């Protein structure tokens, strides 16, 4: 079933102490094998956080600590902050399966982090694309926190549903979120309206950008 | 100084083979404990194989019999031979250097391996001209490609500040679409050259698209 | 019997452990230190009903027979009492069979935790 088990999600407020468990088997943690921890930032390879059961490599702050006894292991984080938001994995060795083994991982959310409203950029279809008999409207959303957003497209004052493709928000190299929304139309549909709008809602904040066939 | 560069990643059909390479510099492979670790899109880490400094080799049960790890001291390179690959083998493959007690001290950037029977498709590149208050946004639209990835640089790598390449959208058609945007000062528009360098290795697509203000 | 580190390193070399299955002499010396603390009489009873005997702490459920462990397999084909001897021959011969398994030297918990990936050569240095 599961070789090493961690809770899929954990959340705390800035300044709060939080713990992440790692349950093992008699063939791994319970066999006497040491547990290592990794921190993985989005769009990056993992980095060693705890080696042995308690040791910290250079550069890792004192606010990160590890504990291990019996068949279980734990990672504690005191004085929670924005930069702590990442995926955490525990790791050991299993003598029955004859190999190194990783936990399923835990996503750590820091709920409270200063909020940031999204920046919106809307591009009309290019003359080069229209000359190829195609039309794509590009709505780019960046630098927002938290990651929950709703995208709404309008053709003048009427809501448009068909031909819309939107990404699920994803983190950037600055611990904000990014998202894209694409509206596929024919050159005739683009020229049939006076204005096209991309509206983004984010916790009581609203940002609208508009393009017009010109 | 310590570097690990992985190559040999790409598209393969189900049941077909692929051979990965890992070129090291700043240390000697023959004197270190090396390993391969994989991660499927949006999933956890999976240990694959290991090669001990003495020459010993070990494998995970999910890859046992199909995979083979080796090294070449003449070229200081680590290898991973993969046979009878399936959909469960689709992942970013990492080359790793082990410290004490099989803890991983150094990691490579990783190479993507896609196991699919779907057709390779090169993208259509279109310029995203600057709009008509000291800064302006411009970019390139990378339309309809399969599979991932696509790399995009600006002015042959020279332009880095204000660059933002967005994560791709997976359309209902099964093809991907991506956008790259750079924020520049408005005073440079129409003078400074802006060229997006797009690369899609699976289809052998290499394009340079110049982005300039719209003429009316 | 309690060995000196250079005394044990020489005994292990005369019994053929140097580079046995690609494992240098220092690995074997480091393992015995963190498993038994160089004592041939060392015996560790476990809560699971099994015991680890001798200088290389060989388990009574899979490798040796002590007539006290339920579900015993005795893959080394020897009584656990032979591994408590001052003559390391029986312990070395069983260790040669163990490391030939898929676990390699990881079969020794203390070797994986304290010796694997370190400068093992330091244990045989100055002898």
């Amino acid at each position: 079933q599961s070789v090493l088990t961690q809770p899929p999600s954990v959340s705390g407020a800035p300044g709060q102490r939080v713990s992440i468990s790692c349950t093992g088997r008699s063939s791994n943690i319970g066999a006497g094998y040491d547990v290592h921890w990794y921190q993985q930032l989005p769009g990056k390879a993992p980095k060693l956080l705890i080696y042995g059961n308690t040791n910290r490599p250079s550069g890792v702050p004192v606010r990160f600590s590890g504990s291990k006894s019996g068949t279980s292991a734990s990672l504690a984080i005191t004085g929670l902050q924005a930069e702590d938001e990442a995926d955490y994995y525990c790791q050991s060795y299993d003598s029955s399966l004859r190999g190194s083994v990783f936990g399923g991982g835990t996503k750590l959310t820091v709920l409270g982090q200063p909020k940031a409203a999204p920046s919106v950029t809307l591009f009309p279809p290019s003359s080069e694309e229209l000359q190829a008999n195609k039309a794509t409207l590009v709505c780019l959303i960046s630098d927002f926190y938290p990651g929950a957003v709703t995208v709404a497209w309008k053709a003048d004052s009427s809501p448009v549903k068909a031909g819309v493709e939107t990404t699920t928000p994803s983190k950037q190299s600055n611990n904000k979120y990014a998202a894209s929304s694409y509206l596929s139309l024919t050159p005739e549909q683009w020229k049939s309206h006076r204005s096209y709008s991309c509206q983004v809602t984010h916790e009581g904040s609203t940002v609208e950008k508009t393009v017009a066939p010109t | 100084q310590v570097q690990l560069v992985e190559s040999g990643g790409g598209l393969v059909q189900p049941g077909g083979p692929l051979r990965l390479s890992c070129a090291a510099s700043g240390f000697t492979i023959s004197s270190n404990y090396m390993s391969w670790v994989r991660q499927a899109p949006g999933k956890g880490l999976e240990w694959v194989s290991a090669i001990y400094s003495g020459g010993s080799t070990y494998y995970a049960d999910s890859v046992k019999g199909r995979f083979t790890i080796s090294r070449d001291n003449s070229k200081n390179t680590l290898y991973l031979q993969m046979n009878s690959l399936r959909a469960e083998d689709t992942a970013v493959y990492y080359c790793a250097r082990e410290g004490p007690g099989d803890s991983i001290v150094y990691w490579g950037k990783g190479t993507l391996v896609t196991v699919s029977s779907a057709s390779t498709k090169g993208p259509s590149v279109f310029p995203l001209a600057p709009s008509s208050g000291g800064t302006a946004a411009l970019g390139c639209l990378v339309k309809d490609y399969f599979p991932e990835p696509v790399t995009v640089s600006w002015n042959s790598g020279a332009l880095t500040s204000g660059v933002h390449t967005f994560p791709a959208v997976l359309q209902s058609s099964g093809l991907y679409s991506l956008s790259s945007v750079v924020t520049v000062p408005s005073s440079s528009l129409g003078t400074q050259t802006y060229i997006c360098n797009v690369n899609h290795k699976p289809s052998n697509t290499k394009v340079d698209k110049r982005v300039e203000p719209k003429s009316d | 019997k309690v060995f000196g580190r250079c005394e044990l390193a020489a005994a292990m070399k005369r019994h053929g452990l140097d580079n046995y299955r690609g494992y240098s002499l220092g690995n074997w010396v480091c393992a015995a230190k963190f498993e038994s603390n160089f004592n041939t009489q060392a015996t560790n009873r476990n809560t699971d009903g099994s015991t680890d005997y001798g200088i290389l702490q060989i388990n009574s459920r899979w490798w040796c027979n002590d007539g006290r462990t339920p579900g015993s397999r005795n893959l080394c084909n020897i009584p656990c009492s032979a591994l408590l001897s001052s003559d390391i021959t029986a312990s070395v011969n069983c260790a040669k069979k163990i490391v030939s398994d898929g676990n390699g030297m990881n079969a020794w918990v203390a070797w994986r935790n304290r010796c694997k990936g370190t400068d093992v050569q330091a244990w045989i240095r100055g002898c």
